[PDB]
């Protein structure tokens, strides 16, 4: 659970170049052999990746913002990647989303978990059949309140170590929009000594996630290795295997989809990468043809907004008449017109200097950009006990007999000592 | 599910002789690594089953050098250089890692020793217990080796199987002996319906059992 | 030094639940694995699964598969059985066993726990005295025995004046027949001792707190 | 649901938001009990002057008004066409015509135009075609595919 590992080691967030990754479906419609314009989440081609790999004295399991998308990629021998855990704190505190693939298959849950120092899921003691199966859980300790359950096909999952290049390549999508997550998947085999393969791949939906949680940071599992010959402490003194990942941010840009005769995507453009790619974005056309060609409209956006109103002054007495020499009685309360004059209202609400205050209708804050047609201000003095009579819907000696404000009042009410 | 077999279930090595207790498996323990997964535990009289190697080629902490395995495949054993008095006990073998975890038959040892008979006593129920309604024939077996003894009861020349019961003690500290016991169950009208009581000693030193009677009558 | 310790013995009767502690001393009860085990007279030891109190997962013999369920208190450092259902098959004595270093090189055992799964209620036991049949048998030295018969739960002591004669002493363990428990003892002492000294056999039932005195 | 909700002189069980920092967005719930701050002096997170508790009661009674009594309140929002078809009206469907054509309503989308075997492969996720004038090309019949 919360035991540390012993050969762990921070290494600072290196970077490393994709060419092509971030390219998926945005929806389920099919096209074919047409070049479709879409806007959406997309990691930007030849942008940096965090560069991220697991050995026996640096295991990466760092937190890295889940913002509003992420892109994975990895290269593997042995699929050391287990999982991930998605969440806004990654705790008990609220909901997270967690998928793992324990060796038989892919789980995705959302419950309250309680959160681990480095949660991973391993196995111990393979002997004399390979098996590799999931045997413990140090994923969350605990939980509870789960809204959503979900169990993909069956599997036998292959951890076996192998000698030679990466084997595998692994890419997915994770995405969030108006809190409907879609989740894409795409696999194929590489000869690759190290970083990544140089090509076009396209990802594919694996579930549907209609989930609706806030997810602002994110984990990635790794599975380690165990043995009955050179264990360690618990749990420190587990080991994984050789594997690299990498993980991206999507970005609102837009691609130009080529569509071949069966559907799949041979090529991307990103239009923000080049001008040779924004002319090929204003032609929707793959190829640009030699000329000159207008594109768009380049402009200078303002540095700041900047407000210079006439000026305020002339404003009729309000003070004066807060505090004035005498106040007219509760029958007799003066009704005085307020007109061809500014109010300055910063000094009066935001000053503290009266005991209660209260606004019906309209919060006070409001009432500082709105301009009125009539304005009225009734001056009198109660007793403290008929002070909670100046209300819309009152009763009593004063709401009823003195000075009544009709429910659908919408002035403020101001009382001090 | 895996199944062990043992062999031999005793033994007997005098201080200062080798022993040889050795293990079987029905699956291979051994992988790819080329290391060996089993425990050897030994309980001793009275004490609880302590560990005495692991892996079959090392040693666990706290042990006596003596005590060493060999082995390959599913077919072990185990060494132990110089037998002393506190080995007394019984081996066993554990089969570890990740795997429903099955024992082994047990191995008991012993102490060589000169071969001695046993000394055959009879004593009558108690007047006690015939006040009270039961009956017991109770027969001493003690000082004798090796431990493999037998006792038959024979009422008025007639034997009699049920209501008998043997308990064998651990080996003696001293003379390094064996005692046993036979008790012999009958009702009060069963005790008072035969007067002639026999418990015969078959034991391996002498091909006559030694034998003691008494009648009821005289008791 | 590490040790485990766990309650003496208990006694339940069938259909019922047993619940055993198993107490962790000198190591942490988070980081290391544990086993529990079970020892018959007549088959020996038998195995129950194992528990990581860090992971909680357990695996059990087929045997026993869906009778019983293990659990570990971290706070405490005990780890917990229980066995539910429990019959007359499931009279034996148990043993507790971990601190593994996720490792086979390194394993402790406390001194167990023996459980007695039966109807029967305790009863004190009846302690006789044995004399010398007929007086056809004689030799130089003379012996002498005390019976017991008819006691239940173990464990039940039996020695020779208050234990102060050790010569020619025998304890014979108890056996189990129809749910009750049988000893015997027996002293072998010279003719010039015995009718001519008194000898004593002293009998002690701690479960029942029982003590007799029989005269031979 | 006045003969409901409303008990004595009110009902705590319901409960809105009177104040906030700015204007809410569309689909968006904020159940934050953070102090409301009118003017310039700091809440410190209790109420006061210019300080409001946004989390408010209803003034739900037996005896209130047609405006004034507690009206329940249900919001259908749903997507059409975007994604595979999970539910679906209480309308009986016939056999599948080929070669003919036939008016179809095929997973909520209704046209007019002749149903024949495709020659073109569409992923096991995609349901929908579309042509290259983005009108309806091909779909997968949601019972037998
Ligand atoms: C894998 O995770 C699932 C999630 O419910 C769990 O039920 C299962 O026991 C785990 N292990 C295996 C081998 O499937």
């Amino acid at each position: 659970q919360c035991v540390n590992l012993t050969t762990r080691t921070q290494l600072p967030p290196a970077y490393t170049n994709s060419f092509t990754r971030g390219v998926y479906y945005p929806d389920k419609v099919f096209r074919s052999s047409v070049l479709h314009s879409t806007q959406d989440l997309f990691l930007p081609f030849f942008s940096n990746v965090t560069w991220f790999h697991a050995i026996h004295k640096r295991f990466d399991n760092p937190v890295l913002p889940f913002n509003d998308g992420v892109y994975f990629a990895s290269t593997e021998k042995s699929n050391i990647i287990r999982g991930w855990i998605f969440g806004t704190t990654l705790d008990s505190k609220t909901q997270s989303l967690l998928i793992v693939n324990n060796a038989t298959n892919v789980v995705i849950k959302v419950c309250e978990f309680q959160f681990c120092n480095d949660p991973f899921l391993g196995v111990y003691y393979h002997k004399n059949n390979k098996s590799w199966m999931e045997s413990e859980f140090r994923v969350y300790s605990s939980a509870n309140n789960c809204t959503f359950e979900y169990v993909s096909q069956p599997f036998l999952m292959d951890l076996e170590g192998k000698q030679g290049n990466f084997k595998n390549l692994r890419e997915f999508v994770f995405k969030n929009i108006d809190g409907y997550f879609k989740i894409y998947s795409k696999h194929t085999p590489i000869n690759l000594v190290r970083d990544l393969p140089q090509g076009f791949s396209a990802l594919e939906p694996l579930v549907d996630l209609p989930i609706g949680i806030n997810i602002t940071r994110f984990q990635t599992l790794l599975a380690l290795h165990r043995s009955y010959l050179t264990p360690g402490d618990s749990s420190s003194g587990w080991t994984a295997g050789a594997a690299a990942y990498y993980v991206g941010y999507l970005q609102p840009r837009t691609f130009l989809l080529k569509y071949n005769e069966n559907g799949t995507i041979t090529d991307a453009v990103d239009c923000a990468l080049d001008p040779l790619s924004e002319t090929k974005c204003t032609l929707k056309s793959f190829t640009v043809e030699k000329g000159i060609y207008q594109t768009s409209n380049f402009r200078v956006q303002p540095t700041e907004s900047i407000v210079r109103f006439p000026n305020i002054t002339n404003l009729c007495p309000f003070g004066e008449v807060f505090n004035a020499t005498r106040f007219a009685s509760v029958y007799a309360w003066n009704r005085k017109r307020i007109s061809n004059c500014v109010a300055d209202y910063s000094v009066l609400y935001n000053s503290a200097s009266f005991s209660t205050f209260k606004c019906y209708g309209v919060s006070p804050t409001k009432l500082n950009d709105l301009c009125f047609t009539n304005v009225y201000a009734d001056s009198f003095v109660i007793r403290g006990d008929e002070v909670r009579q100046i209300a819309p819907g009152q009763t009593g000696k004063i709401a009823d007999y003195n000075y009544k404000l009709p429910d659908d009042f919408t002035g403020c009410v101001i009382a001090w000592n | 599910d895996v199944l062990m077999t043992q062999t031999p279930l005793s033994l007997p090595v005098s201080l200062g002789d080798q022993a040889s207790i050795s293990c079987r498996s029905s699956q291979s323990i051994v992988h790819s690594n080329g290391n060996t997964y089993l425990e050897w535990y030994l309980q001793k009289p009275g004490q609880s089953p302590k560990l005495l190697i692991y892996k079959v080629s090392n040693r666990f902490s706290g042990v006596p050098d003596r005590f060493s395995g060999s082995g390959s495949g599913t077919d072990f054993t185990l060494k132990i250089s110089r037998v002393e008095a506190e080995d007394l006990g019984v081996y066993y073998c554990f089969q570890g890692s990740h795997v429903p975890r099955t024992f082994g038959g047990g191995t008991k040892l012993e102490i060589k020793r000169a071969d001695a008979a046993p000394t055959v006593s009879i004593f009558p129920p108690s007047s006690e217990q015939l006040t009270s309604g039961g009956a017991s024939v109770v027969c001493f077996l003690n000082n004798f080796y090796p431990k493999d003894i037998n006792v038959k009861w024979k009422i008025d020349g007639s034997e009699r199987q049920n209501g008998v019961l043997n308990s064998w003690t651990d080996q003696d500290s001293k003379d390094s002996t064996y005692s046993m016991s036979s008790t012999l169950t009958l009702t009060k009208d069963e005790y008072e319906r035969h007067n002639s009581y026999t418990c015969e000693a078959t034991h391996k030193t002498s091909t006559s059992p030694i034998v003691k009677s008494f009648n009821r009558n005289e008791c | 030094e590490v040790q485990l310790l766990q309650s003496g013995a208990e006694l339940v009767r069938p259909g019922a639940l047993v619940k055993l502690s198993c107490k962790a001393s000198g190591f942490n009860i988070k980081d290391y694995y544990m086993h529990w085990v079970k020892q018959r007279p007549e088959q020996g030891l038998e195995w129950f699964g194992w528990i990581d109190p860090e992971n909680g997962n357990t695996i059990y013999d087929p045997k026993f598969q869906g009778k019983a369920s293990i659990t570990a208190d971290t706070s405490s450092n005990t780890a917990y059985l229980q066995l539910s259902s429990l019959t007359s098959e499931d009279t034996a004595v148990y043993y507790c066993a971990g601190s593994g270093n996720y490792e086979d090189a390194m394993d402790y055992w406390g001194q167990g726990t023996s459980v007695t799964v039966s109807s029967a209620k305790t009863t004190p036991p009846s302690v006789y005295p044995l004399a010398p049949g007929s007086a056809a048998q004689t030799n130089s030295m003379v012996t002498l025995g005390c019976l017991v018969k008819g006691y239940f739960p173990e464990p039940v002591t039996v020695t020779w004046n208050s234990g102060s004669l050790s010569s020619g002493v025998h304890t014979f363990p108890a056996v189990l027949q129809s749910d009750l428990y049988t000893l015997s003892s027996s002293v072998t002492v010279p003719s010039s001792t015995w009718p001519s000294e008194t000898v004593t056999c002293n009998v002690a039932h701690p479960a029942s707190s029982t003590k007799v005195d029989k005269k031979i | 649901s006045n003969n409901l909700d409303s008990k004595v002189g009110g009902n705590y069980n319901y409960l809105y938001r009177l104040f906030r920092k700015s204007n809410l967005k569309p689909f968006e719930r904020d159940i934050s009990t953070e102090i409301y701050q009118a003017g310039s002096t700091p809440c410190n997170g209790v109420e006061g002057f210019n300080c409001y508790f946004p989390l408010q009661s209803y003034g739900f009674q037996p005896t209130n008004g047609v405006g004034y009594q507690p009206y329940r309140v249900v919001v259908l929002s749903f997507e059409l066409l975007h994604a595979p078809a999970t539910v679906c009206g209480p309308k009986k469907s016939t056999n599948l015509v080929k070669n003919k054509c036939v008016n179809f309503n095929f997973n909520g989308l209704t046209g007019t135009g002749v149903l024949t075997e495709s020659n073109k492969k569409f992923l096991p996720f995609q349901q929908f075609g579309r042509d290259i004038a983005d009108t309806t090309d091909a779909v997968r019949d949601p019972q037998t595919l």
